RNA sequence: GGCCGCAAGGUUAAAACUCAAAUGAAUUGACGGGGGCCCGCACAAGCGGUGGAGCAUGUGGUUUAAUUCGAUGCAACGCGAAGAACCUUACCUGGUCUUGACAUCCACGGAAGUUUUCAGAGAUGAGAAUGUGCCUUCGGGAACCGUGAGACAGGUGCUGCAUGGCUGUCGUCAGCUCGUGUUGUGAAAUGUUGGGUUAAGUCCCGCAACGAGCGCAACCCUUAUCCUUUGUUGCCAGCGGUCCGGCCGGGAACUCAAAGGAGACUGCCAGUGAUAAACUGGAGGAAGGUGGGGAUGACGUCAAGUCAUCAUGGCCCUUACGACCAGGGCUACACACGUGCUACAAUGGCGCAUACAAAGAGAAGCGACCUCGCGAGAGCAAGCGGACCUCAUAAAGUGCGUCGUAGUCCGGAUUGGAGUCUGCAACUCGACUCCAUGAAGUCGGAAUCGCUAGUAAUCGUGGAUCAGAAUGCCACGGUGAAUACGUUCCCGGGCCUUGUACA
């Protein structure tokens, strides 16, 4: 899993959304097509460590990267084995 | 139990059109022994040509034989012998029902 | 090599969820996230409690956790040890102001877990395998339980290289859908090699 | 050494030395161009690309400061990766952070935290401000902010040839062994072998066997057709108000939309065959000779897959196969080839008008009515929070000519730049798009791979990986083929029976 990225992944994670959930607010009107000045392109990146496009959405409860899932928010063998041992409800083998 | 009651209409008749062929067949080779309820008391072979692979296993185990052996046999076996007619269907009648007038007071 | 869970098969088949709550969309990730920190947690503390399942639903804002046990009177603890104790864990690290039901399934040498966890104790114990299988087989042939079929992985004795087991038994119908095995693997750390160990039971046509 | 002999030779017949054996029969299996049996888009009839070239991809080869890796006899290579500006990154450095990123563990203060200058490429850092809430029986603290100090946090780091779990393949093949029974001194056979018959150890007659468990089967999802269920957000047979729109009564009806029953069993008869099962025809229906597809992979051989997902016996770099930030590349081609799409035209650049699908997609939303963009796209954005609303009702099909199988009027390239969209972030390494630009290519050699009915194909339609990157991937709609003699050979087998000094 890179171990390491456990120590990245709340470091990648959490300031994403605690600095744009309102700071995008802020400035949601000047780069739109509303009138474009470089005071907010100054406030755009004079940091550049918060990234909202660098959330790679690793799985929840062993974090690996590839074979995520949108609904279960868990990866490629993880969504078998918690199907498997009955963690996921209402979850059976597709057949039709 | 499924013939003794009424029981026997479980598992539909897509399963129980190959059920019967084992009542069919169980009934057969087990005739005289669903009565039983003991190893048999003594030992009756009608004939030594055909079933002396029964021979060879009755005289394994040391039960006495009334047997009814043939003109060109291997007799050692049955320690109590017998070179009856043992073809002939108009003769095997007449040592069968020779035997069981009397059996019944054989229990005495 | 080449099988099927036989759960995995059978949720969708007359074997029930073992957990089975409900949510909606963006949720319906971290519900089961709360459900994961408590079935790695209540191992933790009811591992020699002769532990079976651990089941959660969900009916407003809330999970009935209905563990099932065989040995629940050291569960309970002083009468009052994990009432509260173990609400406290789901309260904010599940984030779910919950309730406990603690309950009893008879026949302590019969489920899936107990058959297995039960030769590792006798394997941390680390009594020989050719005397551990061959009563641990028959404790289900004592107490019904129509067949068995139990598999103790290799390093086991003195070899690097080793092989499987079987001892099968009486009847495992696991290929037929509608024969409701209660299987789980467990894990043995004895020290060289990671003696594992795998367990059909046979729990009555249906 | 005689001895016989014209000799060539024969007979009679040692020892030193050297090895721990040399041998016979025998049941398993081994290999052999022993041999036979039955099936299988196996090959043959049948039908298309591929290899040539427009052209996607990785493996590549060099290129690269790095182009990280795994995989690699078929099963590595547009399915690891279901996705690369950063992150991912495992790769390289510019910057650097060393009790750290983060945790166990205690100390000692600061409540945390909040605004802002400053300087940087951002970390880091000059920091000031700012507050001092809460438990508080005010000693202490919850809990982080902060270092000092330490056990030592950390390593996508090595062999799946150490093993856990998971997994490719033989293989939907029909195979694989055991308890009792006896033949035999035993190793072992009989159970499993004959008659045939089946998709089949499927089944019956003969069985030297009786018996069972694993496996093929059926249990199951599905649709090919009913009733009942009961009218929303969806329908109008019938009846009407109709401002033809189920629009509005009404009707649960046509039909659509989900709960839950039938019926199919060679059943029936005739015939085949031993009178056996199995099967050949008939009837019926929407359905007949496991209705059909899914789903489901026995003992296992395969030092094969993932030690880089966690796990992980053993080894290891610990001011570091680490950590911590800006940033670059994994997209150089100068091209071999593994697999694809567009072409090369008995209809393509065109414009036109009828016709109608399922499958589904949505509040960090779908995004209409609108207005608008030359298109790309800007603003207006109801409604639906989802059979309401949005997404989005479309294709070959037709009514019409165009235009003549010509490298263009087929084709589509190559070189340049307008107008916005996206994302801080694309020039190197984002696509869609107005206009001119008009290559290679006239069906591709040797050959290869692929497929038996809504079938190869040939055109429509969404989903995910998703800030924005679909030719593909994963699923649904329409039109509708060519046909099957066969086991000769080949592949892939296996079973039943032959010979070897080969474990």
């Amino acid at each position: 899993a890179k171990q390491s990225m456990k120590a990245r992944e709340v470091k990648r994670v959490a300031l994403a959304d605690k600095y744009f959930a309102k700071r995008a607010e802020l400035k949601a009107i000047i780069s739109d097509v509303n009138a474009r000045w470089n005071a907010v392109l100054k406030l755009q990146t004079l940091p550049r460590d918060s990234s909202p496009s660098r959330q790679r959405n690793r799985c929840r409860q062993t974090g690996r990267p590839h074979g995520f899932l949108r609904k279960f928010g868990l990866s490629r063998i993880k969504v078998r084995e918690a199907a498997m041992r009955g963690e996921i409800p209402g979850l059976k083998k597709a057949s039709w | 139990t499924q013939s003794q009651d009424g029981t026997f209409d479980k598992l539909t008749k897509k399963e129980a059109l190959m059920r019967t062929r084992e009542l069919e067949k169980l009934e057969n080779s087990l005739g005289g022994i669903k009565d039983m309820g003991g190893l048999p008391d003594a030992l009756f072979v009608i004939d030594a040509d055909h079933e002396h692979i029964a021979i060879k296993e009755a005289n394994n185990l040391g039960i006495p034989v009334f047997a009814i052996v043939d003109t060109n046999s291997d007799p050692d076996g049955v320690d109590f012998v017998i070179p009856g007619n043992d073809d002939a269907i108009r003769a095997v009648t007449l040592y069968l029902g020779a035997v069981a007038a009397t059996v019944r007071e054989g229990r005495s | 090599g080449q099988k099927v869970h036989p759960n995995g098969i059978r949720l969708g088949i007359v074997k029930p969820w073992n957990s089975t709550w409900f949510a909606n969309t963006k949720e319906f990730a971290d519900n089961l996230d709360s459900d994961f920190k408590v079935r790695q947690y209540l191992t933790k503390e009811l591992a020699k409690a002769s532990v079976s399942r651990i089941v959660i639903e969900r009916p407003a804002k809330s999970i009935r956790v209905t563990i099932h046990t065989a040995r629940p009177g050291i569960v309970i603890g002083k009468k009052g040890e994990d009432v509260e104790k173990l609400r406290k864990v789901v309260a904010d690290i599940a984030g779910v102001p919950a309730q406990i039901n603690i309950a009893e399934v008879r026949k302590p040498e019969l489920d899936a877990k107990l058959v297995a966890d039960s030769i590792t104790s006798q394997l941390e114990r680390r009594v020989m395998f050719r005397r551990a299988m061959k009563r641990a087989v028959q404790n289900a042939m004592r107490l019904g339980a129509k067949g068995i079929k139990v598999e103790v992985s290799g390093r086991l004795g003195g070899a690097e290289i080793a092989r499987t087991e079987w001892y099968r038994e009486g009847r495992v119908p696991l290929h037929t859908l509608r024969a409701d095995i209660d299987y789980n693997t467990s894990e043995a750390h004895t020290t060289y090699g990671v003696i594992g160990v795998k367990v059909w039971i046979f729990k009555g046509e249906i």
